[PDB]
């Protein structure tokens, strides 16, 4: 059970980030499972984003799902986090996991960290 | 959002013990309550779910328990790989329905 | 005499018809035991309303058949043989004669989404009732009483389906809560199904 992400580690900040992330067998036959994302700048706390289901529903969060988009390959391949408006505030790492009711992030993943290049 | 103790610490090996609080109007609560270790350049991992649950593969000094408006974990076997940051996570109701709180420092 | 019939796809199915539309899934010619059962989950009821569960391994079925609803929280009393209410007038009935009986236990850990689950549906009202055991996926316009209107929506006109927002923080009383309805029929014909002997 490995979860792997990739992306740029230098972004402009007029640059929309694209971030891929690909996870290798789960159980896809199931309900009320999927994937989202959690990032965290350098202290003070986490944040929940977003998190995507195996029926396509799109659940963003409020005050910023403008900013926010989401490709879902529907092969199993990857899911691609898309977002819009790059803010130097934002600067933090951005983590998958497996998200279920039970439990709220089964597995994570070593993470990848990205800062502003202006 | 969520409150937690900034800082906590006690002597090795044993008498050592945190917890987790918040608005009881907020938060309806009553059930999925979760820990998680944190480690610097190491994936975050799952320690307790429904409270007080244990999942397999977890060491047995781990443990916890809640009571009316504040939720805690018991940790017991303080050894020179326990100094591990504890992130208390729920389900919220208004705004951002996931909270992760301010956690703690060891 | 064969295999076990898959109660594994009526029990673990990964998704469950809504509430307005019910699907059936006949089971026959099979040998089945009711004991894997009691390895699921902790029931919140399992009452039984012909039979008692102990002795129901050493019987013989003309026929059997196994719904999936998603109700609401603690509104499951409502499904009995006799019980009306809003879910028991314009949606799933049961008769006055039933046997068989309800298996039903908690699901919020499948069936639930943050933001509430909007894919279930429900039908609030009708233009009369209906006898057990019937459908109605028909989707029209529903006036009050006098005014005419059709496809545009405004005063006393309005969809008749709304959608549930089940929410993970509802708690008891307002939780999935998944149930199948089985059904029996005692030796009236030959028997399609039985149990070990």
């Amino acid at each position: 059970i490995t979860l792997k992400e990739s992306g740029p580690t230098l972004v402009k900040p007029t640059q929309t980030l694209t971030l891929t992330c690909a996870f290798s067998g789960f159980s896809l036959n199931t309900g009320g499972a999927g994937v989202g994302w959690i990032r965290q700048p350098p202290g003070k706390a986490l944040e929940w984003l977003a998190l995507i289901y195996w029926d396509g529903d799109k659940r963003y969060n409020p005050s910023l799902k403008s900013r926010l988009a989401i490709i879902m390959d529907t092969s199993k391949n990857r899911v691609v986090l898309t977002m819009t408006n790059m803010d130097p505030v934002d600067t933090a790492t951005y983590y998958c996991a497996h998200h279920k009711i039970e439990y709220i992030f089964d597995y994570w993943g070593q993470g990848t960290l990205v800062a502003v290049s202006s | 959002a969520l409150t937690q103790p900034a800082s906590v610490s006690g002597s090795p090996g044993q008498s050592i013990t945190v917890s987790c609080t918040g608005t009881s109007s907020d938060l309806g609560n009553f059930q999925y309550v979760s820990w998680y270790q944190h480690h610097p350049g190491k994936a975050p991992k799952l320690l307790i779910y429904e409270v007080s649950k244990r999942p397999s593969g977890v060491s047995n000094r781990f443990s916890g328990s809640k009571s009316g408006n504040t939720a805690s974990l018991t940790i017991s076997g303080l050894q020179a790989e326990d100094e591990a940051d504890y992130y208390c996570c729920s389900y919220t109701t208004t705004t951002i329905p996931v909270a992760f709180g301010g956690g703690t420092r060891l | 005499i064969t295999n076990l019939c898959p109660f594994d796809e009526v029990f673990n199915a990964t998704r469950f018809a809504s509430v307005y539309a019910w699907n059936r899934k006949r089971i026959s010619n099979c040998v089945a035991d009711y004991s894997v059962l009691y390895n699921l989950a902790p029931f919140f009821t399992f009452k039984c309303y012909g039979v008692s569960p102990t002795k129901l391994n050493d019987l013989c079925f003309t026929n059997v058949y196994a719904d999936s609803f998603v109700i609401r929280g603690d509104e499951v009393r409502q499904i009995a043989p006799g019980q009306t209410g809003n879910i028991a007038d314009y949606n799933y009935k049961l008769p006055d004669d039933f046997t068989g009986c309800v298996i039903a236990w908690n699901s919020n850990k499948l069936d639930s989404k943050v933001s509430g689950n909007y894919n279930y549906l429900y039908r609030l009202f009708r233009k009369s009732n209906l006898k057990p055991f019937e459908r109605d996926i028909s989707t029209e316009i529903y006036q009050a009483g006098n005014k005419p209107c059709n496809g545009v929506a405004g005063f006393n006109c309005y969809f008749p389906l709304r959608s549930y927002s089940f929410r993970p923080t509802y708690g008891v009383g307002h939780q999935p809560y998944r149930v199948v309805v089985l059904s029996f029929e005692l030796l009236h014909a030959p028997a399609t199904v039985c149990g070990p002997k």
